[PDB]
């Protein structure tokens, strides 16, 4: 339906920086609100950050200070700019997004309008 | 009495 | 067990030709509609869709309890077609007005449940979406399905099978003696009705006002919506405030200010209408919560 | 398709939506994914529309 191509995982020193870019691919309308989420091994998943299309940003206190969320409306990309890389953040971050139809009716019994990502593994060493 | 015998 | 014999204060009221016609009719309508309607609805929604949101889960058991009640159904329509006798004996009489009880107060909160899931799901989407679990929602599934029992449980209790010695009639029916049968009609008026009515409303007035004012900035789709949700409070509405306002008529004439034979009358021969109206558009809720899906509705279509 | 048993785990359809790893790995929302962890990693893609793979061995 709707797909979320993550990019920018992988290995990296304790205190270096990484960039997650999320690209949102098929709808024809824009999307409405996109965030990411990390999945901590043997815990449960966690919102990172998100950041709306008006401008409107909300990340956690446990990442506030260090990450910093932004977005492009021309072709539906968020980027998570991960400074300062704790142990703290290893863990697989998944993206997420709230993408409607044309005329919408705010009733899904499909995705519930919102969509996932594959997720990209990020540990920190 | 008063009997109900509607079903609800 | 045992069979009581009463005597009836306003016997002859709501006993009518046309209505002993009437309402056996309506009820078979409603019964062979609203089966094959829930039918493919639980079709569509489990098999074909595999259940995979919280309003889905309230979906299929919202159309899960309204099989019930049509299971029960005849019973009341050949037994208003016998110009109200009961052959089925005590246990069939209980278990049927246990189940248009149940269905009644399952459908209801289930709705509530929906309102929440809709303002939580549009308003804040991130947050409560690791909050908004399959697990929860089965889990207020059951609490759904066993607080609802336990509201028709005194329709367990005090229904029965009654031989009327001045009309040599056998009926199934609840016997008013004083003897506070008001907490029934309550419970039907204030847990079953305003206590939800006002959550429903007031989640579906939280999601129409964010949504007005994020259009605002725009003109400062989701123009259609609106008249939407206004059908979606409405339809709740106006299709229980009839049973509901016959019913508080009646606790009046249960013990109290109403003490005529004819406005007695009156009152049993509507209620039966209200109760046709408030269950044949209870029986559309699955369908017409359904069809408000893009997907949902294409399935539905295509297994046409 | 499945292919890739750092690695990497392709899987392309032939012949949709919620395309994951299998426990479940991970799962996203040509269609084909690329994806204690030694185990035989299965492809699914969201009968009940649930079609799998053979499945690689890492
Ligand atoms: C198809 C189903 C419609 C069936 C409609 C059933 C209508 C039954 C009406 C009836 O049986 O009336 C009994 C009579 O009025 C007693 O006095
Ligand atoms: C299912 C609905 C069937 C209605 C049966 C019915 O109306 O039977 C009453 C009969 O007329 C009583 O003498
Ligand atoms: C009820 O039936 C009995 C016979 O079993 C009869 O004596 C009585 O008069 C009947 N009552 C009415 C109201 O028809
Ligand atoms: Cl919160
Ligand atoms: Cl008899
Ligand atoms: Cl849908």
């Amino acid at each position: 339906q709707v797909q979320l191509q993550e990019s920018g995982g992988g290995l990296v020193q304790a205190g270096g920086s990484l960039r997650l870019s999320c690209a949102a691919s098929g709808n024809i309308f824009d999307v409405d609100i996109m965030g990411w989420y990390r999945q901590a091994p043997g815990k449960e998943r966690e919102l990172v950050a998100s950041i709306t299309d008006g401008g409107s940003t909300d990340y956690a206190d446990s990442v506030k200070g260090r990450f910093t969320i932004s977005r492009d409306n021309a072709k539906n990309t968020v980027y998570l700019q991960m400074n300062s890389l704790k142990p703290e953040d290893t863990a697989v971050y998944y993206c997420a997004a709230v993408a409607y139809p044309d005329i919408p009716t705010y009733f899904d019994y499909d995705s519930d309008n919102f969509y996932w990502g594959q997720g990209t593994q990020v540990t920190v060493s | 009495g008063r009997v109900y015998i509607h079903p609800i | 067990d045992g069979i009581k014999r009463i005597q009836d204060d306003c016997p002859k009221a709501g006993r009518h030709n046309y209505i002993f016609v009437m309402i056996p009719t309506l009820y078979s309508i409603i019964f062979v509609v609203g089966i094959f309607g829930n039918s493919l609805v639980v079709i569509v929604i489990y098999f074909y869709m595999k259940l995979k949101t919280v309003a889905s889960v309230f979906l299929l058991n919202l159309a899960l309890a309204d099989l019930c009640f049509l299971l029960t159904l005849p019973l009341w329509a050949v037994y208003t077609a016998m110009e109200y006798r009961w052959p089925f004996g005590n246990y069939l009489c209980k278990i049927a007005s246990a189940s248009v009880s149940f269905n009644l107060y399952a459908s209801v909160f289930l709705l509530t449940c929906l309102s929440i899931d809709r303002y939580l799901a549009i308003v804040h989407p991130m947050k409560s979406r690791l909050r908004r679990t399959m697990l929860v929602a089965k889990v207020t599934c059951i609490i759904i399905w066993l607080l609802a029992g336990l509201a028709s449980l005194p329709a367990i209790i005090h229904r029965n099978v009654f031989f009327i010695e001045n009309t040599n009639i056998t009926v199934c029916a609840f016997h008013y003696e004083s003897t506070l049968p008001i907490g029934l009609g309550l419970t039907k008026n204030i847990l079953g009705f305003l206590f939800p009515f006002l959550i429903i409303l007031t989640s579906y007035t939280l999601i129409w006002k964010a949504l007005k004012k994020a259009y605002d900035l725009e003109d400062n789709r989701n123009d259609d919506i609106f008249k939407i949700i206004m059908a979606i409070v409405l339809f709740f509405f106006f299709s229980w405030i009839p049973h509901q306002i016959f019913t508080f008529l009646d606790v009046l004439i249960q013990l109290g200010i109403i003490r005529d034979c004819r406005i007695a009358d009156i009152v049993d021969t509507a209620m039966p209408i209200t109760i046709c109206i408030a269950y044949f558009n209870n029986c559309l809720n699955p369908l017409f919560y359904g069809f408000l899906g893009k997907k949902f509705k294409r399935y539905f279509l295509q297994l046409l």
